């Protein structure tokens, strides 16, 4: 109904949203062609709409790097940074950078090269104007050959807590500067500045779930079949719904317990406050796979979804379009 | 930089509408919520009479009177936009005023995104519970049971995600609920049972069943009828059980009905508001069933006649009914049996000003004596007028247009006020103010439907002299008055842009100088620009003249033609353009602010400084040469000031946001004066969507410390209804963040004291020694600039 | 769309052909007869916990 007409009704009205822009077009266009770096591969535009993210990738180095934007003017490259230290990369590997949905003090890229191994660093964003401390973790966690599910919304939906499930745990560090929060009540290295130093200051968490332990807590102490199905063995775990409110997660659980091989399903839901706590909530029996419960795992949350204020999301980015601001860049 | 922000005329906006026996079991009231400005009054003999008007710490949302088992007179159930959801009852020991808090607490769920349509409140027939509906696909459900001292609201998921409307239905075993949602497929109906003993929805009765396109609201008739009545554009339908009835009549074609009230207790007629301001009276009709009840048997509505463009309605005894209105001043009309000569059943009895809309003001001076009086834009269609706020308690003279007044500027030369208006055309509905005018003109340039014109106001009188009309399917955008380069005279620029409805955004403009000679307008020149003309503003003799996501310098040549000198293309939206100087402030529609400079050595634009921000701005105003104001679509004000200080190319070009404050209101314009005759360096003025009218004041550092320990001492000894924070209430808040207000004083808090009783004065300043009187003086001091 | 409109005091509006309220700023102030606290446990945890316990019964 074109845009003068909007912005006669706000005048008026005194609601003016975002949404109430969708139908238009896109404000303001790029052509990407003279305003580009030279190898870069452009990850998006970030959560502010200020910056636009890349990498090279040129072992590998995997250089990353800033830009400020401007409409007409070239773009600004701001910050450089490693991301993978110390890491000698034989493979093609595949990025994905993410911001978190309330704290935008860093963001956390996630590498993807019989085992496998993911390579996982956050980086400090560039200060908008202390304004000193900038820094930038690493750490790799290797899988088994069944690699695990990927899943950066609820991952991320901590504020500042990221949850890496390594095929044997559900480890969540939790990483501030300045005061407790895994036990409030996966190694990791320290680099920035081009300096690896003793971890104002920084802090690391890293609280641990087993799931070998879980599982057989859990089975030992409920389940119909107690007195059969001894042992597992093979599993696999996914996060079904994240709660920042009280700090608890769910998690999904399939195992493959047996002249009697069957599968079944388990879930738990672990209290972040209190450690490691197990507290069931459904048990399955075993009947005469690994797609299928992924299958239903991920229609059954999609059932008990709520939408969530554009305030707060887990953006992710991976190789752009700025919804918010009717920002668009053509490759 | 540190400011004050006090209120000079408060809204005057109806946002809230509820009637019942609320100060006693034995007296009929009347509560219009406005903005944040909750009214009492009481029917009486004389009319309609003021009983108290408490000032809620929030933008009142929800209002609802309900009277639980066991109460003898209704409570007050209130949630402000900021979800403080909190229960009031009015308790009076024979003269003394109190109005204690039932229930208070916040209801943000903080994981929820807003609806589109907006909060709504429900409350039970039988108050069982009390319905919410905050976010999509949520709709808190909070307990009423008074046994225990806790409310424990919880949330119950809602497959739809898309609700428009929810409303408790009448008359059920349990609670119900019937609302509107929409689907891919349509708007469809639906029923939930909802229990507080398993905290989830059952099945409901009378299974969904689809609805019109439009279907945009549902009254809950209630007993013996029932059932649900779902009002549509060109549509009315009746929902209950088997039972079904629609009827579209042509007389609702013609516009959306969006409000409704109930006239019989029983239900038996209702008032229905369009949005031309017509009244229709909606009649059920009833049979003798078989066994003895009613059934409702057919529909029909009817056309009481025209009132003012309504945001509610509210019966009254005695047949008259209070209409509650947004766009224009309030009424007290009341029905007639007998129908006027003309058609009309509907006579007014009083009128309440409303400054309404406040689109665009600027103070002028044509009385001398540097006495200043607010001469603004109100109303939104019908109600469109202009409004000449003096200064005695303020009198107004409002000026009806009967059209909608866009942009006003006074050009002193000619002692006549240039305005900006549009009307709508199917040709004329009615009479306006346009139409009718000493001189008209139409645009003769080579290069339903509203019809824009820029047509001058006499100052003395204000007697339309000319309406001049602009080219067909032409919009008027931004209007200025000011003289251009060498030119002895004044020339009337306005900015003005084509739409068509092949496409979505403009494509093409006009810039023309326009010169009030004795009494008519000419053209003496014109210029083509591809898009819309946004805003403009005089720059230093030169028209710096904002087109889409655009800005440009036009210097007026000898030949008198504009020709551009240059441009600054890095923009989104350029919607807002204020200069102090030689600087630009150009403040994005969604980019938030902009500071430029255009150096006479170069002739060319040059950004020197701008707020990476992401802010939704609605006008902008340059306090200082360093202080750079402006408001935002969240009702809240921050001031970012240039930092030089830092000696960084990067910190240079950068704007801190060094103030926060939530006003509460939409602000639409800035402008520079003051209504009282000529400690605070400067005041600033600005209208608000709700009609409130405030100043905006620089402090010294040392004035903002006392003045902010003295409102940190105040908040103690003064008691909010609700209990609600004072800090909260104000705290910037915004989908993204909220961050506790700096910088900025709230006048209003502080104007307080000097009413508060004497021991609460001492109280305040009890270990400050300043004593009471010093106190006294300086808040005298400070309420004397306005 | 004829009128026999409810007469709550037939004397109301009687003498209408024959002023903003005082504001109101409260000194005192009396406990709060109740509170309102939302639930913050996820729906979700909750739905699974009701059924869980039935199930357990
Ligand atoms: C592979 N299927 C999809 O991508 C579909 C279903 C999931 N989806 C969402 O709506 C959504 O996803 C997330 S998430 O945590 O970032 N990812 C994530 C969550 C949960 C599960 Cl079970 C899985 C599985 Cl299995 C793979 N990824 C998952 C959050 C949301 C609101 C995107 C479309």
């Amino acid at each position: 109904e074109h845009v003068l007409k909007q912005l006669e009704r706000v005048k008026i009205s005194g609601q003016l949203s975002p949404r109430l822009f969708r139908k238009l077009p896109p404000r303001v266009c790029v052509s990407l062609k003279n305003i580009v770096d030279e190898g870069h591969i452009f990850l998006g535009f970030s959560k502010c709409g200020r910056y636009v993210l890349s990498y090279t990738s040129s072992f590998y180095i995997y250089h990353l790097y800033w830009w400020e934007f401007n409409v007409h003017s070239k773009l600004k490259l701001v910050r450089q940074v490693r991301l993978f230290q110390d890491e000698e990369i034989y493979s093609d590997l595949y990025l994905t950078v993410c911001e978190w949905p309330s704290d935008a003090s860093k963001v956390i890229v996630f590498g993807f090269n019989n085992h496998r191994d993911i390579y996982v660093s956050t980086v400090a964003v560039p200060p908008p104007g202390c304004l000193r401390h900038g820094f930038m973790l690493h750490t790799k966690y290797q899988v088994v050959y069944p690699f695990p599910t990927f899943q950066p919304a609820f991952q991320l939906k901590k504020d500042q807590v990221v949850l890496l499930n390594t095929s044997y745990s559900l480890v969540a560090c939790a990483v501030s500067v300045h005061s407790f929060c895994q036990i409030l009540y996966v190694v990791t290295d320290l680099r920035g500045r081009n300096l690896r130093p003793m971890r104002q200051y920084l802090t690391v968490e890293q609280l641990t779930l087993d799931f070998e332990y879980v599982i057989n807590e859990v089975i030992r102490h409920d389940a119909t079949w107690g007195h059969q199905f001894c042992s597992f063995s093979d599993y696999d775990i996914v996060i079904l719904e994240v709660c920042p409110e009280t700090n608890q997660v769910l998690i999904n659980i399939g195992l493959l317990l047996l002249p009697k091989t069957y599968h079944t399903s388990l879930k738990v839901a672990w209290d972040l406050n209190t450690g490691i706590f197990e507290t069931v909530s459904v048990g399955d029996l075993t009947e005469v796979v690994w797609s299928s419960y992924r299958k239903s795992c991920v229609d059954m949350v999609m059932k008990w979804l709520v939408p969530e204020s554009s305030g707060r999301y887990v953006n992710r980015m991976t190789n752009l379009a700025d919804s918010e601001r009717y920002t668009w860049i053509v490759l | 930089s540190y400011n004050y922000v006090v209120t000079a005329q408060k809204p005057t906006a109806v946002n809230g509408c509820v009637t019942g026996h609320f100060t006693s079991a034995e007296d009929l009231n009347l509560l219009i919520a406005k903005n944040t400005r909750l009214e009492i009054y009481v029917v009486t003999a004389e009319g309609l009479r003021p009983v108290k008007e408490v000032g809620m710490y929030g933008k009142i949302a929800v209002m609802e009177l309900f009277r639980p088992k066991g109460e003898s007179k209704d409570l007050l159930f209130i949630l402000t936009a900021k979800y403080n959801a909190c229960i009031l009852e009015y308790k009076q020991s024979g003269e003394s005023i109190d109005i204690i808090t039932r229930a208070h607490g916040n209801v943000q769920d903080r994981i929820g995104r807003p609806s589109e349509t907006g909060i709504i409140g429900i409350i039970d027939p039988e108050c069982r519970m009390i319905g919410l509906r905050l976010y999509d696909g949520l709709f808190k459900v909070i307990p009423l049971d008074r046994d225990n001292k806790e409310l424990k609201a919880f949330n119950i998921r809602l497959e739809e995600l898309h609700v428009i409307d929810v409303k408790f239905l009448y008359g059920c075993q349990a609670p119900t609920i019937c609302f509107v949602y929409q689907d891919p497929q349509g708007r469809h109906v639906k029923t939930y049972e909802v229990s507080l003993r398993e905290k989830e929805f059952n099945k409901g009765p009378w299974k969904q069943e689809n609805v019109e396109a439009e279907a945009s609201m549902v009254i809950a008739v209630p007993e013996p009828f029932g059932g649900a009545i779902i009002i549509g554009q060109e549509s009315i339908t009746y929902h209950n059980g088997d039972k079904y009835l629609a009827i579209a009549p042509p007389i609702i074609k013609q516009s959306t009905i969006v409000c409704h009230n109930r006239v019989d207790p029983n239900g038996s007629r209702y008032l229905l508001g369009d949005m031309e301001g017509r009244l229709f009276m909606l009649l059920l009709e009833k049979e003798e069933q078989m066994d003895g009840t009613v059934t409702l048997k057919d529909l029909r509505v009817e056309l009481l006649g025209e009132t003012s463009i309504a945001e509610c309605l509210t019966y009254l005894d005695n047949g008259v009914v209070f209409v509650g209105s947004r766009l224009g001043d309030s009424q007290l009309v009341k029905l007639n049996v007998d129908s006027n000569e003309q058609g009309s059943y509907v006579v007014a009895m009083e009128t309440f000003t409303n400054l309404g809309p406040i689109v665009d003001m600027c103070v002028v001076d044509l009385e001398r004596q540097g006495q200043g009086q607010l001469v603004t834009c109100s109303g939104a269609f019908k109600e469109g007028s202009l409004r000449i706020i003096r200064n005695g308690k303020l009198h107004i003279r409002t000026v009806p247009l009967y059209e909608s007044p866009r942009k006003i500027c006074y050009q002193e030369v000619s002692q006549c006020f240039g305005v900006l208006s549009s009307r709508i055309e199917v040709t004329a509905l009615r009479p306006s103010a346009s139409t009718q005018a000493l001189s008209s003109s139409v645009s003769s340039s080579k290069l339903e439907v509203e019809v824009h014109n820029l047509l001058i106001i006499d100052q003395h009188t204000f007697e339309v002299l000319h309406a001049h009309q602009f080219l067909q399917n032409e919009y008027a955008l931004s209007l200025v008055s000011c003289k251009l380069g060498k030119d002895p005279n004044t020339y009337f620029i306005v900015g003005t842009a084509m739409v068509y409805p092949e496409e979505a955004e403009p494509k093409q403009g006009r810039i023309v100088v326009f010169q009030y000679s004795d009494g008519k307008l000419q053209t003496v020149a014109e210029k083509e620009v591809k898009g819309a003309v946004y805003s403009m503003v005089e720059f230093n003799g030169k028209l710096l003249a904002s087109i889409n996501s655009t800005v440009r310098l036009y210097e007026w040549t000898t030949e008198k033609e504009l020709r551009t000198e240059c441009n600054h293309y890095n923009n989104i939206m350029a919607l807002y353009l204020k200069t102090k100087g030689d600087f630009i402030l150009v403040g994005d529609l969604m980019r938030s602010v902009l500071l430029l400079a255009y150096k006479p050595m170069e002739g060319n634009f040059e950004e020197i400084a701008r707020d990476f921000n992401p802010n939704w701005m609605s006008a902008v105003e340059i306090l200082d040469d360093d202080n750079f104001l402006g408001a935002e679509n969240a009702f809240n004000l921050f001031v970012c000031q240039k930092d030089s200080a830092a000696t960084t190319d990067e910190e240079r070009q950068h704007l801190q946001e060094v103030g926060l404050f939530h006003l509460g209101e939409f602000v639409n314009v800035f402008c520079h004066g003051s209504l009282v005759m000529q400690p605070t360096q400067g005041s600033v003025l600005f209208g608000t969507v709700n009609g409130m009218i405030g100043l905006v004041t620089s402090l010294s550092e040392s004035w903002y410390n006392l003045l902010l320990d003295m409102q940190n001492r105040l908040n103690k000894v003064i008691k909010s209804v609700g209990k609600i924070e004072h800090s909260f209430w104000r705290s910037f808040h915004t989908e993204r963040k909220t961050e506790p207000a700096t910088g900025f004083i709230d006048g209003d808090l502080i104007e307080s004291f000097l009413d508060i009783s004497r021991p609460k004065m001492q109280e305040v300043v009890a270990n400050l020694e300043a004593t009471a009187d010093d106190l006294i003086k300086v808040v005298e001091e400070l309420t004397r600039i306005h | 769309f004829l009128k026999g409109l409810p007469v709550y005091n037939k004397s109301n509006f009687s003498r209408f052909h024959a002023r903003r309220p005082s504001v109101y700023l409260p000194t005192r102030e009396y406990p709060s007869e109740q509170i309102i606290v939302t639930e913050k446990t996820n729906i979700l945890l909750r739905y699974l916990h009701q059924q869980w316990d039935k199930k357990n019964a």
